[PDB]
């Protein structure tokens, strides 16, 4: 019938990359070789996981994917652990050289070396597909190769498949925590080619993750394993509805309006609930109302930046399990009173709502909450310009001293276009500033329409 | 498949690799002869990045043994693992560099040089994917320093776009090796400032300090010190070797290490350094790493790096540990110690974490620092290059091997003009003013 593909570029999204297809494993009751041991179709039913799955041979079923980082090292542990038989080899390519933190390195002098490759390999898993709908991508953003890689990839998509669903979910720089030097250089550069061709872009921090799961899930000191197996739950529930039954649905090409205020805008957050421990969730009952509620406390965002800043233009909540419309319904009213939440004067229908049948299945040695009834909700807010903010001017910083300019230099870019990607995101920051105001007027938001 | 080279020039950096080669070999198991028998895959499937496999499953060393002497080889090839080696990688002198660069660099070693850049191409050619040069010399003596800075000269050249790494022993800063230290280490540098992409600073008078004082020994010497090295080399690169949370090779720490392109001359430094009389009363934490990682004593370096402000770090950490603790530990140092970091690079720290734990320990973390500080090194060499060559000392040696003193002035010009390139970036300010001037015409109309 219909199908997305999964792409991860770089060493971040190759890592949630083995976190995502494993997650995806759980919920469908595939083994790690491809085999389906409690299978009871009829055949040619729905079924959805084929929306996913590509299904090979006597019943071996094959993830809709493909992988990437420049270094060997990163792929080399998908093609020798615990699912190395899910993946069909030529899924797994690699470098001969990291892109080394530098985008550079990743959109031109190595990245060259394996992009009409990476696209021959996909030619052919779409040419598999019943009705590709889109691309679903994790990448290093920031990285060398999750960032030059990445947004190489995406200008050599959108030629051939500009009408299929171009998504994709970063790891963001954060607040105080640094794990690299040239990562906003790499930010700034990725978002200005990816802002021409990506229909959304789904930004989660590490800074942010960390303090939900040291307060709310209550992980000690969490890994970087957890975090992919936490970040797992926001493409795991956006797809529920691509993989189950439910009583109200979306699509690829739902979100791109939804959660896309206007167009230069694409930049969501996101949020998944209940998340808490065994021991928390064993002493106390949660119930859909205070779910629903949970998802708006600045406490739980996945990026760092607090909701009270700005104001809210689009929302997407997703509820999977067991749940009824008549409590939902009451519950987004309950969002709809507090004033504590403040939306957009040009976004008085702000909510969009869909409702899944199937539970989150649980996780394996049950570690986690056993609530049957969880939800995950993604918003367009005015309080990423205090996100952006930061590191637009973590650029201006460096580049007056032109500190690390010349690595960039070294693989072929001009001064020329390090200065051309930091005038849009100084344009970016006025995009931010047009709805800065309640003004109707023709220009922002439209004279001969009413909401 | 990214496969460094290694070199070994003069008696120390000879020493340094001979321990180096031990030690790394220990930690991929390996036997004296060059075979294996040892408990992991894991262990033996990277190691290719630091070895070739000979026939009927045997391995040797990426190693090239370089001397204009026939001493210090006879020792390698008679010590603990003298026999991985090829034997064809020994290519050497009968005269020495008589602690002279310029002997090594235009006489002696420009005799012989051709002869060892011949197992440099064969081993580049027998390189998979070929990823870098790295070298142990020194810079105070003369074969390391001027043998070595030939040998760069020539592979830099040919080899353009892999990463030229040096491991280099410098000049301590109160009692010395040899009297002519001063000219080696900027006659030296006078090439290497413009032919690396790395370069170490390694004071062995902060060895012999962090040898009594963290490490408590009672005798300490060069076995010690080699060890303290080496474990330096192998733990930066534990992020290519072996697998982890963060793989992370040496140019893609270099990128973020390196600002502005002569910035590239590194402050070492590893934990825990807990001695045996101290393990049992001391908790090995990512607090207490991340806190002798940042003690000025622990450094492996000539000075405390608070006579400047770290332009960049990277912290290269070991074994199984909560990338949050890690991280948390680098925010507070950043934001309680924020006076010892450059402004305008806003945060200064490289991250990388591997899986796999180094010998006999429950963690460690290997770190390597850029401080504007290390111009601590280059204000005593210039003065001391000076005061020696302002009354003319020591020099028919190095002019008796083809130099002119125009050289010698010209180098100890470079180096106040690389003093004061790291003092224009020292104490350098965030914000950079605007003007007090006025648009359009001023009345009151
Ligand atoms: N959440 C999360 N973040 C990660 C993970 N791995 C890396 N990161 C983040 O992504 C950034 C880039 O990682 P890199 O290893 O540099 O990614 P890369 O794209 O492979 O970069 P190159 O190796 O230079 O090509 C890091 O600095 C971290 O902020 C991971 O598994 N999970
Ligand atoms: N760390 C270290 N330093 C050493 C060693 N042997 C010598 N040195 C130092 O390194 C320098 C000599 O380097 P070398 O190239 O062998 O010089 P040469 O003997 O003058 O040709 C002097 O500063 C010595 O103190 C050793 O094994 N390890
Ligand atoms: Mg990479």
């Amino acid at each position: 019938m219909r199908e997305c593909i999964s792409i991860h570029v770089g060493q971040a999204g190759v890592q949630i990359g083995n976190a995502c297809w494993e997650l995806y494993c759980l919920e469908h009751g595939i083994q790690p070789d491809g085999q389906m041991p409690s299978d009871k179709t009829i055949g040619g039913g729905d079924d959805s996981f084929n929306t996913f799955f590509s299904e090979t041979g006597a019943g071996k079923h094959v993830p809709r994917a493909v992988f990437v980082d420049l270094e060997p090292t990163v792929i080399d542990e998908v093609r020798t652990g615990t699912y190395r038989q899910l993946f069909h080899p030529e899924q797994l390519i690699t470098g001969k050289e990291d892109a080394a933190n530098n985008y550079a390195r990743g959109h031109y002098t190595i990245g060259k070396e394996i992009i009409d490759l990476v696209l021959d390999r996909i030619r052919k898993l779409a040419d598999q597909c019943t009705g590709l709908q889109g691309f679903l991508v994790f990448h290093s953003f920031g990285g060398g190769t999750g960032s030059g890689f990445t947004s190489l990839l995406m200008e050599r998509l959108s030629v051939d498949y500009g009408k299929k669903s171009k998504l994709e979910f970063s790891i963001y720089p954060a607040p105080q925590v640094s794990t690299a030097v040239v990562e906003p250089y790499n930010s700034i550069l990725t978002t200005h080619t990816t802002l021409e061709h990506s229909d959304c872009a789904f930004m989660v921090d590490n800074e942010a993750i960390y303090d939900i799961c040291r307060r709310n899930l209550d992980i000690e000191r969490p890994t970087y394993t957890n975090l992919n197996r936490l970040i797992s739950q926001i493409v795991s529930s956006i797809t529920a509805s691509l993989r189950f039954d439910g009583a109200l649905n979306v699509d690829l090409t739902e979100f791109q309006t939804n959660l896309v205020p206007y167009p230069r805008i694409h930049f969501p957050l996101a949020t998944y609930a209940p998340v808490i421990s065994a021991e928390k969730a064993y002493h106390e009952q949660l119930s859909v109302a205070e779910i629903t509620n949970a998802c708006f406390e600045p406490a739980n965002q996945m990026v760092k930046c607090d909701p009270r800043h700005g104001k809210y233009m689009a929302c997407c909540l997703l509820y999977r399990g067991d749940v009824v419309p008549k409590d939902v319904n009451a519950a987004i009213a309950t969002i709809k009173t507090k004033r504590s939440i403040q939306f957009v004067d040009w976004c008085p229908t702000g909510f969009k709502v869909g409702i899944n049948y199937q539970p989150p299945t649980v996780v394996p040695g049950g570690d986690l909450a056993k609530v049957q009834r969880a939800v995950c909700m993604l918003s367009n807010t005015t309080a990423i310009a205090e996100a952006w903010a930061r590191l637009d001017h973590k650029f201006d910083l460096m580049y007056a001293k032109r500190a690390f300019v010349h690595w960039y230099v070294g693989e072929g870019m001009e001064e020329g276009e390090f200065s051309e990607a930091r005038e849009d995101m100084a344009a970016l920051e006025k995009d931010y500033e047009e709805v800065g105001v309640d003004s109707v007027e023709g220009e922002g938001e439209e004279e001969g329409e009413e909401y | 498949m990214r496969e460094i080279v290694h070199i070994q020039a003069g008696q120390c950096g000879n020493q340094i690799g001979a321990k180096f080669w031990e030690v790394i070999s220990d930690e991929h198991g390996i036997d004296p002869t060059g075979s294996y028998h040892g408990d992991s895959d894991l262990q033996l499937e990277r190691i290719n990045v630091y070895y070739n496999e000979a026939a009927g499953n045997k391995y040797v060393p990426r190693a090239i043994l370089v001397d204009l002497e026939p001493g210090t080889m006879d020792s390698v090839r008679s010590g603990p693992f003298g026999q991985i080696f090829r034997p064809d990688n020994f290519v050497f002198g009968q005269s020495g560099a008589g602690n002279n660069w310029a002997k090594g660099h235009y006489t002696e070693g420009a005799e012989l040089v051709d002869s060892v850049l011949d197992v440099v191409r064969k081993e580049s050619e027998s390189c998979d994917c070929l990823q870098g040069f790295q070298l142990t010399h020194s810079l105070g003596g003369g074969t390391g320093s001027g043998m070595g800075t030939l040998l760069i000269s020539k592979i830099r050249e040919e080899y353009p776009d892999r990463i030229m790494n040096t491991f280099s022993v410098v000049p301590s800063p109160k009692v010395s090796d040899t009297v002519v230290e001063p000219y080696n280490a900027t006659l030296s540098v006078h090439q290497l400032v413009e032919n690396t992409d790395e370069t170490y600073c390694i004071d062995n008078e902060a060895l012999y300090d962090i040898c009594f004082r963290t490490l408590k020994l009672t005798t300490p010497t060069y076995g010690d010190l080699n060890h303290l090295v080496s474990a330096t080399m192998s733990g930066v690169t534990t992020c290519l070797r072996f697998p982890g949370q963060l793989n992370a090779d040496l140019r893609k720490l270099a990128v973020n290490m390196v600002p502005f392109p002569r910035l590239h001359f590194f402050m070492p430094g590893f934990a825990p350094l807990t001695s045996r009389g101290s393990q049992q009363y001391r908790a090995l934490t990512v607090p207490e790493l991340t806190q002798q990682m940042f003690d000025a004593k622990n450094m492996m370096a000539a000075c405390d790096p608070r006579h400047g402000r770290y332009l960049t770090v990277a912290a290269v950490f070991r074994g199984r540990m909560s990338m949050k603790e890690v991280d948390e530990q680098m925010l507070n140092v950043q934001n309680k110690n924020s006076s010892y970091f450059v402004e305008w690079i806003p945060n200064n720290v490289k991250t990388a974490v591997c899986d796999i734990p180094p010998r006999g320990l429950k963690m460690s973390a290997t770190f390597i620092g850029n401080s504007t500080a290390i111009q601590e090194l280059f204000k005593r060499i210039s003065e001391q290059f000076t005061a020696m060559f302002r009354r003319k000392a020591f020099l028919h040696w190095y002019t008796g091997e083809g130099m002119d003193e125009m050289e010698f002035t010209e180098a100890e010009s470079n180096m106040n003009d690389l003093v004061s390139e790291y003092q224009q970036y020292q104490d350098a300010t965030a914000d950079e003013q605007g003007e007090f001037e006025e648009e359009g015409e001023e009345d009151e109309a």
